[PDB]
DNA sequence: TGCCTGGAGACTAGGGAGTAATCCCCTTGGCGGTTAAAACGCGGGGGACAGCGCGTAGCTGCGTTTAAGCGGTGCTAGAGCTGTCTACGACCAATTGAGCGGCCTGCGCACCGGGATTCTC
DNA sequence: GAGAATCCCGGTGCGCAGGCCGCTCAATTGGTCGTAGACAGCTCTAGCACCGCTTAAACGCAGCTACGCGCTGTCCCCCGCGTTTTAACCGCCAAGGGGATTACTCCCTAGTCTCCAGGCA
């Protein structure tokens, strides 16, 4: 058993380009590229923790990863992003 | 004509400009030393030729750059030389 | 001697691909041996981490890892 | 007291 | 109920949370992390599908390449810095 | 500095024999001016700038002064100050303070310069603060006897 | 002056407080003229 | 705001504010000792020396 | 006497190749740090060491970026360095 | 606190230049510096801030510049860490 | 007043079997504390990636030495894998 | 009671570097060697870089090392260049380097 | 489609707020000097830049020559997976000494001052 | 041969680095005990080594002319140095406020374990 991100790459895109298809090449480009950014954010959640003495990665630290890691427009969407599905989480 | 014309040729395709055996057989030979009857996976393989030609266009452009810089059309070796010096390969 | 595979055609074409309109002569040797340190380093590292596996095939993981810890993410292989 | 052979 | 579909993401928020904990980030993972890592996730797949969906449909295709997601990467300011130093296998180089 | 050219008027109008030095100017003139200096009976009496003092405590603070008088004192009045800090250790065989008020706002001012000129008489601050300080500013502001 | 011994109890620490004060003891214009006024 | 109010009520005035150049101070002081016209001298009390 | 232009040039390049002191004045540095950061969030107190760290860092990039643009400017054939040198050097080294 | 570019001066620049080598110095150079300096701090000092605010703190520590050097890749000897 | 744990006293003790007259300043041995520590991350980092990769819940003398092969140079990585395997056997030795 | 670093024969703390690996957060589990292969490389790598600055130092008529001496000595060394690269000594200066073409 | 794996459901111990206290330390307007880095002329040298003329080296076009590429085939080294069982590392109490500040004081290094040597014109 | 800049040797003063002293807390020692993985053993995949055609690319020559480079000739702009500005920086004079650190308490909130069904490869 192999895990991958195709599944919700390919959901993803659905949502977003109904009628369009992606390539087993492009979709293992998707999976790669999600790979990256997730170890990205998490070394730098990893870090943040530890110089500020913290054992446990919560949703700040994951939001200055973002800050940190994600250029402007992009961070600022992601960290909206991010805050509304804490938001929807915690009340349901 | 024909240098600009070749230029949008290549810059439109995707293909790999290096032919394939040759390229493989240099990697073997440059992995010889390192060590002994080492197998290569085909995707190995692969994967090195797609670095190394992303390596030497990404160079060769800053190469231009440089003999663009010096009121020159032609590239020459000392252009290599300052863009690596200046990436910090040296 | 292996590295006199890389034709001077195929170097034109590389550097065509990089919007060069005329290349030198001794453009060919320079970009030999730039080729040569940049695999070397690359399937160096690649053969320690194969090593390291207790594997003797090279697989394109190890690659990827070695043009990682290079700084150059190759996307397409890792997944 | 100590030497390191990588400069000798 | 799915954690994820609570959350009203679409990548797997249980997921996330079992990478985040077998990786050793950290000792202790809080509940909102997953979610949060999910949600920026989803956020930039959907970004770069969506340029790369356009870059498609400029070439006349139907399916993204991976000439395709070169194109949208290397067009974007802010996805370019993201992936500067990233090559992409099969992508090319932009236009020049 | 203000004062300096009035001190070394005064110098010459009363006491010409003096070999009077004066140590104004910019870092090339002084370090010209200073050449050879170090000559016995090269120079009798030096008149010199608190900024100038120190910015160039280097060089006066080595040489064996033997009177060192500050013209208006309540410059050095806060010990916290630079000022007092560099001067304090100045070799001198004998110190001179003059000042035309040695009190403006409180004892620790003439602390400061009663310790400039004998420091093995008023070793203490915080003693001389518990002693007459404290108890000084009570009686003035009411809240001692 | 009462304005600024209201500002008092809430930024500005007592020292700024104290100059803000001597300065409206010695003339108001020293925050704003009064101003000169003209047609828009 | 005091050499306003002292030339609207109509007191000659001479000003050494601490600003002005050195040689203008012993200037400044032999005009207001010789001018008797010169009803104020507004100065800054840290200055002057 | 009148030096020959280029000597005092090279003899300050030495003196100052020779030294580790710092070459910006401390208040002035001290002021544009401060007025960058106000943009990003106001009420912002920096330590001094803070302060001493952000101009080391600088004037060590700074003077990366001199020799390269000096190296730019022996490359074509000159001496004097120019903008274009220093737009050259940032754009190999992979910024803008 | 406007207008504080103005204080990396023409000597200092040329200080620097010469450290890194310089013999000659065009007139334009001065006004690029500054920009490349301003650029350069800017980032720096954006991820310093940010690692500041994430601890909850308004005082900006060496720890937070250092760490925001390395984050950049210019990691900085000396301070800490 | 709290611990702060540093390499200032075996720094010394290195410094002063190579050179026995030589010493150190504050700025130096900050500078040397933070190398040491620069260079233990990224050993302990390569060599947690190298675990993870191998599907390896473990860091042993292997992982180390895998890790300080890819970040040291040529003759450096060389001399410091011989100075590791001849302190590990010396200390499987002592038991 | 004897130390581990005694054991291994090093200077460095065997015992503090296995402390650091359990809690850096690196693997579920860290080896018994690990620690000492890594205080062995810290010790090798830092004898480099301090019998390096030495010399530099006593070049200088100098016999206190200080920054200045550990940047030549870094610059100086190509494989301590290429490990410290992108690395930048506080108070460190720069190697005295002057090109050709600038000289009379 | 048949799983493994993520998701309820109960305990449970500890990480991470709150809450003092507590210690360290300037903090900021308006003032007044006062030097030493900046800033401002400005004369002139020399470097930048624009021609101009060669002449040789890249580029293009063509006819061989070559080997990359593709399709079968075929054989095995070796990658990947599984079952055992030990050796090894995680916890856990007691010791205990090595490593922290606290405090001090030689001594190395910064600096100054003449005289001498070296560098530029 | 003039001047100007280093350089080089004594002296000297200061502040900090290297050392000694309590004290504690975190390595160390001696145990138990799960379980990670080292080691057989098997399987079957793909990596390699051979062909034999197709033909597109590489190569060697010829002819050509485009541009790299050396050589002149302005001319402008930056350097070296003198003179003037000014802005770092210290001092002041005021009343108390921050604002990061270390100890207590204590309570949500993660982790761990059990069971189950459904998401997914």
């Amino acid at each position: 058993r192999k895990e991958s991100y195709a599944i919700y790459v390919y959901k993803v895109l659905k949502q977003v380009h109904p009628d369009t298809g992606i390539s087993s090449k492009a979709m293992s480009i998707m999976n790669s590229f999600v790979n990256d950014v997730f170890e990205r954010i998490a070394g730098e959640a990893s870090r943040l923790a530890h110089y500020n003495k913290r054992s446990t990665i919560t949703s700040r630290e994951i939001q200055t990863a973002v800050r940190l890691l994600l250029p402007g427009e992009l961070a600022k969407h992601a960290v909206s992003e991010g805050t509304k599905a804490v938001t929807k989480y915690t009340s349901a | 004509t024909v240098a600009l014309r070749e230029i949008r040729r290549y810059q439109k395709s995707t293909e790999l400009l290096i032919r394939k055996l040759p390229f493989q057989r240099l990697v073997r030979e440059i992995a010889q030393d390192f060590k002994t009857d080492l197998r290569f996976q085909s995707s190995a393989v692969m994967a090195l030729q797609e670095a190394s030609e992303a390596y030497l266009v990404a160079l060769f452009e800053d190469t231009n750059l440089c003999a663009i810089h010096a009121k020159r059309v032609t590239i020459m070796p000392k252009d290599i030389q300052l863009a690596r010096r200046i990436r910090g390969e040296r | 001697d292996n590295i006199q595979g890389i034709t001077k055609p195929a170097i034109r074409r590389l550097a065509r691909r990089g919007g060069v309109k005329r290349i030198s002569g001794l453009i060919y040797e320079e970009t030999r041996g730039v080729l040569k340190v940049f695999l070397e380093n690359v399937i160096r590292d690649a053969v320690t981490y194969t090593e390291h596996a207790k594997r003797k095939t090279v697989t394109a993981m190890d690659v990827v890892y070695a043009l990682k810890r290079q700084g150059r993410t190759l996307y397409g292989f890792g997944g | 007291s100590r030497k390191s052979m990588r400069q000798s | 109920k799915t954690r994820s579909s609570r959350a009203g993401l679409q990548f797997p928020v249980g997921r996330v949370h079992r990478l985040l904990r077998k990786g050793n980030y950290a000792e202790r993972v809080g509940a909102g992390a997953p979610v949060y890592l999910a949600a920026v996730l989803e956020y930039l797949t959907a970004e770069i599908l969506e340029l790369a969906g356009n870059a498609a449909r400029d070439n006349k295709k139907t399916r993204i390449i991976p000439r395709h997601l070169q194109l949208a990467v290397r067009n974007d300011e802010e996805l370019n810095k993201l992936l500067g130093r990233v090559t992409i296998a099969q992508g090319g180089v932009l236009p020049n | 500095t203000s004062v300096m050219l009035n001190w070394e008027m005064e110098l010459k109008r009363w006491c010409p024999s003096f070999k009077i030095l004066t140590y104004y100017g910019a870092q090339k003139e002084r370090k010209l001016k200073r050449q050879g200096w170090t000559k016995p009976n090269a120079f009798h009496v030096c008149i010199t700038s608190y900024k100038l003092v120190l910015q160039d405590h280097q060089a006066f603070r080595r040489k064996n002064w033997r009177y060192l008088i500050l013209d208006e004192a309540q410059n050095i009045k806060n010990f916290k100050s630079q000022r007092w800090q560099s001067l304090l250790n100045f070799n001198s065989q004998r110190r001179l303070l003059l000042t035309g008020t040695p009190l403006q706002n409180s004892l620790m001012e003439l602390w400061s310069l009663m310790h400039f000129l004998m420091p093995h008489v008023f070793q203490s601050h915080r003693e001389f603060k518990e002693w007459f300080s404290n108890p000084l500013t009570g009686m003035i502001e009411g809240s001692q006897e | 002056y009462d304005d600024f011994m209201a500002q008092t109890t809430t930024f500005m620490s007592v020292i700024n407080i104290l100059m803000q004060l001597r300065k409206v003891c010695n003339h108001p214009n020293l925050f704003d003229p009064r101003p000169v006024t003209s047609p828009f | 705001v005091l050499e306003q109010f002292l030339t609207y009520h109509g007191h000659l005035y001479l000003r050494l504010d601490g600003s002005t150049r050195v040689e203008q101070r012993q200037a400044l002081m032999e005009r207001f000792n010789a001018d008797k016209r010169i009803f104020c001298f507004i100065l800054s009390t840290r200055s002057g020396g």
